[PDB]
């Protein structure tokens, strides 16, 4: 069985679960505790220690973005991501490692920093959710006709803006509606709809690091 | 004034009056109402010495579609009178569908007279069953907080907001309940899953004097129960520091919490000694107001399912089975309330209306004529037609019911049914699967807050340019506005079909208004419907609202706990 | 013909240039004014402006490990870059992620940083070349039984292994000749003995941007 070492309040974790349950793979979860890494992780990845990973034939799988072209190269036969085109492949690696930079990055200030930290990376998740939302401008999803790879990549940012528009006492959707839109769009999926951690606990996650970093 | 004794020889009285109070009704229906257009095509004039006879020769039975155009006629920007006559104080919906489609019935304080004395009467038999303290409350889990205008400027509306913010509800129903445990304003609260949460505790304040737990409907005590099972911890927190839970939001209810609360400690302690002291909660409502003569509802027909997980809520308690009547017709009393809900009937009080039942003595069905109410056969299963005075003809409304006996001169009727189940072809849909599908889709977001959508309905508005189209849920919990915003933009997002992309894109038709409403809204609608006089083939909820939808609209427009249009488009 | 929008100090174009010339493709090289580019540049990417990127068949793929993984997947016919199983295209790729990230911050801590800054970044390169001198096993390529995937990504930094030397008070060579001379051996292929300019200009230019920025 492909075991999963996840962490329930991680987006690239969600890549993961939300990537082997598009599929249609049956796996099994496993919590890690990262103050104390579990000896099959230090294995896996004994310098980074970092999550998701998924061990199959006895092998660990890591990193996120690189799990879920595993979760598509692994079972070859029935739910693709990518198009049959290189550069459309091109196209959602791409967009996938725009996900990856200032994205990331913007989200983790605005609910992991305060003040002039703050507006900047205020200023840099609008930004991206507009370039975000050209993008999108009319596919349903992003890297296929159908769900396909960075569909799976930026949907899982989709709990945490709950905590966006809290700590940054904002609305995230007057000024791009169609991509949070997208995002419930996206969550119909079961890939996604049970992958995915409840909001107000992230939420709380985030308010438990805001707290204890002042 | 209400009194035991005197209204039940009344009763009885008028029970084995059946007959000339049967043909009364009948006399009075016409009599107040010559003047329908219906019958002009049918050649009606009154009086006469065959009347009864050219009633059931000359009219022809009619059905939901031919009914929809008339009553249809009455309620937008024409405030034309008739099928019956008077441009109604409201309107009506109905379980099932005509063709898929909505089903007009009109509203007249006559149907309010009929509601009281059946409730006047069928408390009498009840009270004389379950006798309760005169200075006493109730556990009412009753809500009527939603009131809309039609699009024609006319009120149109459901049963229960009917009665309730009615005038005479409150002077008439005083002397024939116990005082209900919640401030009318949050019964008729603009946030009413919060003001059942709010009814819960209101019913669980004045819990001494509580003579029953009250819901229309099993389903309706089990989702109040389930309900309690989740949030009783954050009950005891609400009352205690004498401060309301933050999940409540709307001002004039909050008020109202407020103008009941002050800082008091001490009651958790027992609280939470007895809460957690039982078995998965078995006889939860003894546990709670355990000098409750009964449980109380309907608890025959498509509920059954029902009785056991409130049984296992209800404990050792007597479960009273409720009353069988409607705004399109009321039907019957209960008048020995005592009989177990297996057994349970409700015999027909004569001055409802005038009905006839199409027999399906034969095989299914079978080409027979009707017979009267008390020329019907015992054990026998004939479907309910009816004539009242509210919209309503010797009108076909398509469900089974078997008389199981006679309380004297008037037959007692048993409801095995659910459904009035066949329906046609539609156009409110959207596909009835997108419109769920589009509610599925966007509720997820709500998901993430640990809950399920409990239920839905819809309606399309050509009042406004662009027209628009208008979703309704009903879900476990409150949540901020954000959400709700981006959960608006999904239904708008969600109807897969080339079409709605094409209007909507142009902007031909409006951007999709979510008007999320609260918990028991549905509740309201299944409540009102397999009670409604017929037959328990009710129980459906038609999805979508053409303009000739009302019942589920009453509940539709107050409570919008939030109403968002698309930021989207 | 495919056109390539590049700059001659960059590394990863570089691996740009690597993939197509190891291909047997024929493509037309364009540099990059990062002061005044050029519009193609802005009509391939209207968000990062980076380089590389190729347009082919009227389409602009960009990012060099994006490019390379594009270069295989528009030619795979002769010089397949990635093995055929998924597993060893797995590893390929988060040790191209590795190379991309902690090996390249580390770098760039080396070229392009000073006083700690410049003394940390010592401490990771020679950690990072160890480790990827550890991956190796002690392995001549990295991606394939031919030249691979890894190497190309990897194989560019060789042209600045000299300033990195040079800055860096430190020598590849003497604690791990493995790296170097993997790099060395990659230096017989045309692919990287016309890609990668001489190291001269390179040490030149990462001195040349010393002068610039304080
Ligand atoms: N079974 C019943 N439950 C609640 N109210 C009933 C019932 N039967 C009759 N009524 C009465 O009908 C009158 C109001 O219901 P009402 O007739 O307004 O709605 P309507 O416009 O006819 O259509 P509907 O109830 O089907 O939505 C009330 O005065 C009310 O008491
Ligand atoms: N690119 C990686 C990023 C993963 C990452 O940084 N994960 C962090 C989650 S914040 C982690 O696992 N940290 C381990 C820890 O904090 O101990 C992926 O998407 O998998
Ligand atoms: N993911 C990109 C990032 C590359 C990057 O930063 N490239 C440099 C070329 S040296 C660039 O384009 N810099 C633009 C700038 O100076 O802002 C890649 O690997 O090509
Ligand atoms: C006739 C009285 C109308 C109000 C009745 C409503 C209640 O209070 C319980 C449901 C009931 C509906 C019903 O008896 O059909
Ligand atoms: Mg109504």
């Amino acid at each position: 069985l492909p075991i999963l070492l996840d962490y329930w309040p991680s987006m690239f974790g969600m890549r993961a679960r939300v990537a082997l349950r598009e599929k249609g793979v049956e796996f099994e979860y496993r919590e890690e505790d990262f103050s104390n890494k579990s000896p099959l992780l230090l294995q896996s990845n004994p310098i980074h220690k970092k999550i998701p990973v998924l061990v199959h034939n006895g092998k660990p799988v890591c990193e996120s973005l690189n799990v879920v072209q595993y979760v598509d190269e692994a079972w070859p036969e029935k739910n693709p991501f990518f198009p049959s085109d290189p550069y459309g492949r091109a196209q959602a690696r791409f967009w996938a490692d725009f996900v990856d930079k200032k994205f990331t990055d913007a989200q983790f200030k605005v609910w992991g920093k305060k003040g002039e930290e703050q507006e900047a990376g205020k200023k840099e998740f609008i930004e991206a959710v507009k370039i975000l939302e050209s993008e999108l401008g009319d596919k349903p999803y992003f890297g296929g006709d159908s769900f396909g790879y960075v569909d799976i990549s930026l949907i899982t940012f989709s709990s945490w803006f709950q905590a966006y528009e809290k700590f940054g006492n904002f609305s995230i959707e007057s000024e791009s509606p169609k991509l949070i839109a997208w995002a419930k769009r996206c969550m119909e999926k079961e890939s996604v709809s049970k992958s995915l951690p409840d909001s107000e606990k992230i939420v709380a996650y985030a308010a438990e690091y805001r707290k204890n970093n002042l | 004034t209400f009194d035991m004794n005197r209204v039940i020889d009344e009763f009885d009285e008028m029970t084995r009056n059946a007959h000339q109070v049967q043909k009364q009704t009948l006399k009075e229906i016409l009599l107040k109402n010559q003047s329908a257009i219906y019958l002009q095509n049918c050649g009606l004039n009154g009086n006469a010495t065959d009347p009864e006879e050219a009633f059931k020769s000359m009219v022809p039975l009619v059905t939901d579609v031919e009914l929809e155009p008339y009553i249809k006629r009455m309620v937008d920007g024409d405030t034309s009178p008739i099928l019956t006559g008077h441009p109604v104080p409201a309107i009506s919906l109905s379980s099932g569908t005509s063709q898929g489609r909505p089903k007009f019935i009109p509203f007249t304080d006559e149907l309010m007279e009929n509601t009281l004395q059946l409730f006047r009467t069928a408390f009498a038999f009840r009270n004389r069953d379950f006798p309760i303290d005169d200075n006493g409350k109730a556990l009412q889990f009753i809500f009527s907080s939603k009131q809309y205008i039609s699009t024609g400027g006319v009120p149109v509306g459901t049963a229960t907001t009917n009665v309730y913010r009615n005038p005479n509800f409150k002077a008439g129903m005083k002397s024939i309940t116990s005082p209900s445990c919640s401030p009318d304003e949050v019964i008729f609260s603009p946030d009413v899953h919060q003001a059942l949460y709010c009814h819960l505790l209101s019913g669980i304040l004045f819990r001494d004097q509580v003579q029953y737990v009250f819901a229309v409907f099993a389903h309706g005590l089990v989702h109040a129960f389930r309900t309690f099972e989740q949030v009783w911890e954050e009950i005891v927190t609400d009352i205690k520091d004498g401060v309301l839970s933050n999940r409540i939001t709307v001002p004039s209810v909050r008020t109202a919490m407020s103008k009941l609360l002050t800082p008091n400690p001490e009651l958790a302690e027992t609280i939470r000694t007895k809460c957690m002291s039982l078995s998965n909660w078995y006889g939860l409502i003894p546990a709670l107001f355990p000098n409750a003569k009964y449980v109380y509802g309907i608890m025959t027909g498509s509920m059954e399912p029902y009785v056991p997980k409130l049984r296992h809520y209800a404990g050792d308690l007597p479960l009273v089975s409720h009353d069988y009547g409607s705004s399109e017709g009321w039907i019957a009393a209960n008048v020995t309330p005592r009989l177990s809900p297996e057994e349970a009937t409700f015999a027909v009080i004569p001055n409802l209306g005038y009905f006839e039942f199409l027999p399906v003595s034969e095989t299914g069905e079978g080409e027979e004529k009707p017979v009267g109410l008390t020329q019907v056969k015992i054990g026998e299963e004939y479907e309910v037609v009816i004539t009242n005075y509210a919209g309503l003809y010797r009108y076909r409304l398509g469900d089974v019911v078997k008389v199981i006996g006679f309380y004297n001169n008037t037959p007692q009727l048993k409801f095995i049914c659910r459904r009035n189940l066949i329906l046609s072809i539609n156009i409110d849909k959207n596909t009835e699967r997108d419109l769920q599908l589009s509610v599925e889709s966007a509720a997820k977001r709500l998901s993430e807050e640990k809950i399920e959508v409990i239920d839905f309905s819809s309606y399309i508005d050509v009042s406004t340019d662009p027209g628009h189209y208008a979703i309704f849920w009903e879900i476990s919990g409150e949540t901020n506005e954000d959400v709700l915003q981006d959960c608006c933009n999904c239904l708008d997002r969600a109807f897969i079909d080339a079409g709605y992309v094409s209007s909507r894109k142009c902007k031909t038709i409006g951007a999709l208004e979510l008007r999320v409403v609260a918990k028991g809204t549905f509740r309201k609608i299944q409540e009102h419907f397999l009670g409604l006089g017929s037959s328990a083939g009710q129980f459906k909820m038609p999805r979508c609202v053409k303009p000739s939808n009302a019942k589920v609209l009453q509940i539709l427009c107050e409570n919008v706990v939030s109403s968002y249009f698309s930021t989207a488009f």
